[PDB]
């Protein structure tokens, strides 16, 4: 499977050729930011709730960046749902809705960034990445908007025009692409339950589960919805994710310290 | 089927394979002359693929161990370069290359200003490309289809360096047993293993498509095929997407 | 009055209230059909306001303690989103959304390319918004007027979800005593306390205006009012800016 | 005045409603960069004078950033006056002149930035702000162009087409928006006088004055012109400003150290 | 001579000296009226120079010790400002200022949308300006020629505040002995020492030119000269570039 | 040669006037980044060779930035040659080819940047410069694309349409403009030879030579081609350059330490 055999296939076959695909799969695997953790701060679940939810998490981020390199992505939330309702009602396609949702995740990132600015932590947009801030002990964190950049080229869902890949997917794909060590979704429930804990006074807490098990149990608790769960199964670098309740004081700090708060969802 | 509205129902989208561009002047000059003659007949978004230079950048990137999200924008850049080359050849007809944000947001005004514009067929997935293969899956055929279908365009024609789809690579080891497919469906293609002249992801986005019912793959090395295809004449391989009319 | 020249004397500027857009398809589809019919009659800059989502972002931002300069671009973004929605509905007529720098510098070429363009009505004050109120004062009515007057446009029509200006909020607690004002002056409005369907800052920029003599506020929920207003027919509330002719 | 009452008003009233306005005024007040000082380096008064004025101030900035976080904005000056003369003569409106002046403030910022580059201090343009540079001890300063971004949407003055909000206003509004602790305008006179000290051999120096007093004394010494003085009276965070002579060696250093050089102008 | 193709063979490029703009309304208004009348006759790229404000920024920059690469973008900005002023005066005719990337990549579509566009004549050399002189050598005449020749334009006319080239600065110390040159060649100019009303680098780029055979320098302070020059009438100084026809 | 005489000439003469030119030449000479070294990492010679060439150089850069401030530019290479062949065959002019080559140098910079990201070293694009990263001990390096920005305004060569000023020129001009202390070109040969060492089994190694001597010896070994050599003769700040073999372990490290590896080419 040398460079030479791969280079020959790359020159002489379609990229769709199973032989070329197999040869490429044998390439070395460089992790771009292996010591970073990607965290998603929920839009509807956290930022839309204002100071009571956001201030403690800002304190956590500030404390945490002393020991942990963080890429902090934002969700979109209620304003995106509003935009999606208006646009879907007009018959607009998923690619148009996708651009609308990006704007809301960007507003949320701007708000979070303004609370973090005096701590040195920037909002970044091209390379979410941002190599300089991530490398400084004084900094060691950056904020980015969580929507993927697909815009008009968003893949539609099988049914309906709501973009399937939203901010959970965007943050997950960044963690995966940069080869980050950990992916933590910060929302407003303790983790995954056997049912939606807001609409059921009976759901059972699940500390750990695989994507296959979630599908087999026919789980509909969409604390993380399926498109990101399918991405997780295909991932090269990030093979599990953790979902934690950002509303609980210190939960983020504890998850970064290796405590098994919330739900760990594994690819297999 | 309660489907989304068509944004630009009058638009014809034409994807030009990067391996057609890689043939240089011998292929590009006749193609430019054919495009020139098409400008008064259709309102065209011409989108270019990447071709061999993307293979080279993949060879280097994979040798450096880079992930699929790193390789995606690097291949996209090659498709952009091909679009800049093609647009230069059509500049005297009023055609320019437009970048992704302009295609996404301002195509209608640009096609009001002039009869055709050129852009990149690769979609802006970039570091958010999906994992699984070390080769970026959402390439030029896929991006051009996503756009064509999102716009509700009147068509998408894929202009290749071969007559259409065969049962094996007609330039490959099994070239001898390659039979031409005048017509196929995306679902039939998706359940075959083996190489195709179109991205596999194109078949997946055809499955969720809302408007484009057929895409024709035609040989842009044969003058007149692109013209015929844009009038609906069957001159290469028709791919049925599985969209049905409302 | 030695006033500055008019840059685009033939331009009609139309501001569409964000609360009209917030009504969704029921309001937007008839408005789009009316705009479609207006394209051959006028050269239009259509500017959208922000509406309810800006209220939500204000509620969150104010709860986080953010200053007025932080809230301004956050509300502006909502007006942009509404402009993107509206432009999408008019894409097949050649209309696109254009961003602030394009409106500021390249509107003339864009209105040469096509009959109308859509943009955000909010002005790019952003972190340089003026202090005093915790609510950004230079909003969509104000931005649309600033532009209309800077350009020396033939008019600015403000399209709202109400008939025009009343003596009290006709959807408010004092709704019972709200009397319709067919005509008023900016100076008379500026010296009244109480809510209006237009920004208070609009009255201030009317005071320093150089060209626009009257702005009509009309109900875009009634088909045909925008058409009539653009022909100068009195169908809502006329606001006299206090500019007089040269 | 709870979140709930404010949120109700925000949903149900016009933003112009006096009740909503009052409820919003009761919101918490977060300062984004409370430990920074905003300084304006004069265009006509300093940068246009070249090396003799600029080099000592560069040395001051470099020394000062050891103890003080600085946002350094630039004025525009003679080239903007030239542009304004040409454009006003053509009958162009204030919004067109405003874009012209921005270019000149940007040239000045580029020049100052090039003198500061080897000291690590960047020129910044979006978020003047710039969170990373401001947070590093090695950096602790940034340069930005002082013109506000209003462009074609510039509010005209009551008379004439010269944009009223220029680089003093732009720098002041940044200090105000970021909740900075101090605003220092660095020009070419020791401060405010009872008359213009260039056209009067008799003016009396004023160490401290309020905006109301300047208006009541009918002060025409426009070392700071009225539009920025009116902004100062409306400001939430920066309620006084200091005007100092940048041509005097160490004056900036001394003002940053709390010395009462120059003139302090208070909102009230 | 196997030369590159002409990209925009129908384009007329007009460079307006920054010192013409520096004369203000007295020069600019007649020039705008002449340009207005030219719009239906030609497809124009109008490129502005920098003039006196670039001298001022050079005086400050050189006093601060800044290198030639620092001074280049600072002078370019002044040419941009002049382009914005000129385009504003022509906005009602559909003319806008376009930035360098747009001129480089999208001129064809912009000239499809409208009859003329204005841009900066300075080339984007900026911090990569060549060393040797402390004064940026690639200025407005040079940039306008580079573009005109790269495009294979039908012409480049340089509009100055003097009749053309003299044997000495006709506004200088040796003004008395300055004789008018109706016609000259770039090579003859390159081997003379002394000031010119055009960049010396223009002569160097004329030497490597592929298309433009002659450039006329004309007095834009005399109404009608620019019109005549664009029809090929000899009304100022013709400079032969040394390009010969194929 | 005072400010005053220079300012008079600047106002009253054409910039082409020999008197003004002479007065400007007497201006002070500020070096913007005098302590930085500009290095060019070869496109065809290094990056196109993949991991075997690039990984050791990444290790060198990481080690070196501990003691040396680096601006690291990239070459373009084989993909640009391909683009130039296609475009030249279509009759496109040098200005069109110039834009094509820029894209390839940018791809190479992106790849190199991704290998350096975890070390804090960013890819930069406007001010190659980048003042913040260059000033931090944790950083002290940046990567930039080597093509000059001339695009359509590229000066053509005397013959043919291949842009004459490519990535060696772009990197050299950045070193010259910023007044850098050293310029090192990192390619795939030990330095300059009396003949091309790939097509001659006899070439003699040249440790040091002037541009005039290269021309007089009628040197055709275009390890550095003539356009950059002519720029070198006109340069104010960088009056010699060093060409080293990046394929030799530690050669870059040694050149940065003042070792005379490779070939030193002097302006005079
Ligand atoms: N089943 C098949 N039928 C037809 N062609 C095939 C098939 N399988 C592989 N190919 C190969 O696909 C080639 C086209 O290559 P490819 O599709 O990558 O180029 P392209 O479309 O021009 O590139 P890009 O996707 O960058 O635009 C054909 O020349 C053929 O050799
Ligand atoms: N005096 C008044 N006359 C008429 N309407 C009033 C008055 N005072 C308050 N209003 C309210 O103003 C409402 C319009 O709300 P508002 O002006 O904020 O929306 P908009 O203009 O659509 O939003 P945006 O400014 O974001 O475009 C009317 O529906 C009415 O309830
Ligand atoms: N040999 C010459 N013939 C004619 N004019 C000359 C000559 N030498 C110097 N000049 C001067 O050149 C002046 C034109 O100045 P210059 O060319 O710098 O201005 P511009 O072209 O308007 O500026 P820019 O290059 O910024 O557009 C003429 O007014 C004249 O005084
Ligand atoms: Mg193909
Ligand atoms: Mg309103
Ligand atoms: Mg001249
Ligand atoms: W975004
Ligand atoms: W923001
Ligand atoms: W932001
Ligand atoms: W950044
Ligand atoms: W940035
Ligand atoms: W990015
Ligand atoms: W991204
Ligand atoms: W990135
Ligand atoms: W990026
Ligand atoms: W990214
Ligand atoms: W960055
Ligand atoms: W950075
Ligand atoms: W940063
Ligand atoms: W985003
Ligand atoms: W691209
Ligand atoms: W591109
Ligand atoms: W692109
Ligand atoms: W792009
Ligand atoms: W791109
Ligand atoms: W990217
Ligand atoms: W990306
Ligand atoms: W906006
Ligand atoms: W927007
Ligand atoms: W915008
Ligand atoms: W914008
Ligand atoms: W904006
Ligand atoms: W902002
Ligand atoms: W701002
Ligand atoms: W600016
Ligand atoms: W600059
Ligand atoms: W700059
Ligand atoms: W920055
Ligand atoms: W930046
Ligand atoms: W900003
Ligand atoms: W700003
Ligand atoms: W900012
Ligand atoms: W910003
Ligand atoms: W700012
Ligand atoms: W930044
Ligand atoms: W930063
Ligand atoms: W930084
Ligand atoms: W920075
Ligand atoms: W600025
Ligand atoms: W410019
Ligand atoms: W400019
Ligand atoms: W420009
Ligand atoms: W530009
Ligand atoms: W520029
Ligand atoms: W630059
Ligand atoms: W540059
Ligand atoms: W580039
Ligand atoms: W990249
Ligand atoms: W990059
Ligand atoms: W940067
Ligand atoms: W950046
Ligand atoms: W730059
Ligand atoms: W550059
Ligand atoms: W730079
Ligand atoms: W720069
Ligand atoms: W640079
Ligand atoms: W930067
Ligand atoms: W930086
Ligand atoms: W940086
Ligand atoms: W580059």
């Amino acid at each position: 499977n040398s460079t030479a055999e791969l280079e020959e296939l790359l020159m002489q076959r379609s990229l769709t050729d199973p032989q070329l695909q197999a040869a490429a799969a044998a390439a070395a695997d460089f992790r771009i930011l292996p010591d970073a953790t990607v965290i998603k701060i929920g839009g509807q679940s956290v930022i839309d709730r204002g100071r009571a939810a956001v201030y403690p998490l800002v304190d956590e981020i500030v404390a945490a960046r002393k020991n942990h390199k963080l890429l902090i992505g934002t969700g979109a939330g209620t304003r995106a749902r509003h935009l999606y309702s208006i646009a879907a009602g007009l018959g607009l396609p998923a690619g148009v809705l996708a651009q609308l949702g990006s704007s809301v995740a960007d507003q949320n990132a701007a708000m979070l960034g303004q609370l973090l600015a005096k701590h040195g932590i920037p909002v970044v947009g091209g390379a979410g990445l941002s190599a300089v801030p991530l490398s400084l002990a004084e900094v060691n964190a950056v904020v980015f908007s969580g929507m993927p950049p697909y815009k008009l080229w968003m893949r539609p869902a099988a049914e309906g025009v709501i973009p399937p890949y939203r901010t959970d997917a965007g943050c997950f794909l960044l963690a995966e692409q940069f080869g980050c060590k950990q992916m933590i979704f910060v929302k407003d429930e303790d983790g995954l339950y056997t049912a939606n804990p807001k609409t059921s006074k009976d759901a059972t807490f699940i500390p750990r589960i695989s994507v296959d098990e979630m599908k087999a149990k026919g789980l509909h608790d969409s604390i993380l919805e399926f498109p990101v769960l399918d991405l997780l199964q295909s991932a090269q670098h990030v093979r599990e994710v953790q979902v934690v309740n950002g509303l609980v004081p210190g939960n983020l700090t504890r998850a970064l310290a290796g405590e098994h708060v919330g739900t760990i969802i594994t690819a297999s | 089927g309660k489907r989304p509205i068509r944004l630009l129902p009058w638009l014809q989208v034409v994807k030009i394979g990067g391996r057609v561009m890689d043939r240089g002047a011998d292929a590009i000059l006749p193609l430019v002359e054919e495009l020139r003659k098409l400008l008064p007949e259709h309102r065209l978004l011409i989108l270019t693929g990447a071709g061999v230079r993307a293979r080279h950048v993949f060879s280097v990137g994979l040798d450096l161990g880079l992930p699929v999200g790193s390789l995606a924008p690097l291949a996209a850049s090659e498709a952009g370069q091909n679009g800049h080359i093609l647009a230069a050849m059509l500049a005297s007809e009023g055609v320019s290359y437009v970048e992704h944000p302009t295609v996404a947001d301002q195509l209608a005004i640009h096609l009001s200003a002039t009869r055709a514009v050129v852009g990149s067929a690769f979609p802006p997935y970039h570091h958010h490309e999906f994992p699984g293969s070390r080769i970026p899956p959402h390439r030029a055929d896929t991006g051009a289809f996503l756009l064509a279908d999102a716009f509700g365009a009147a068509g998408l024609t894929i202009v290749e360096n071969v007559d259409g789809i065969y049962t094996a690579d007609p330039n490959g080891p099994d070239r001898g047993q390659a039979r031409f497919l005048p017509e196929t469906s995306a679902t039939d293609l998706a359940k075959s293993e083996g190489p195709l002249p179109v991205d596999r992801a194109l078949l997946d986005v055809m499955a969720t498509a809302r408007h484009i019912e057929r895409v024709q793959v035609v040989n842009g090395l044969v003058p007149g095929r692109l013209t015929a295809a844009l009038r609906g004449e069957h001159v290469g391989t028709l791919i049925r997407t599985g969209v049905r009319p409302a």
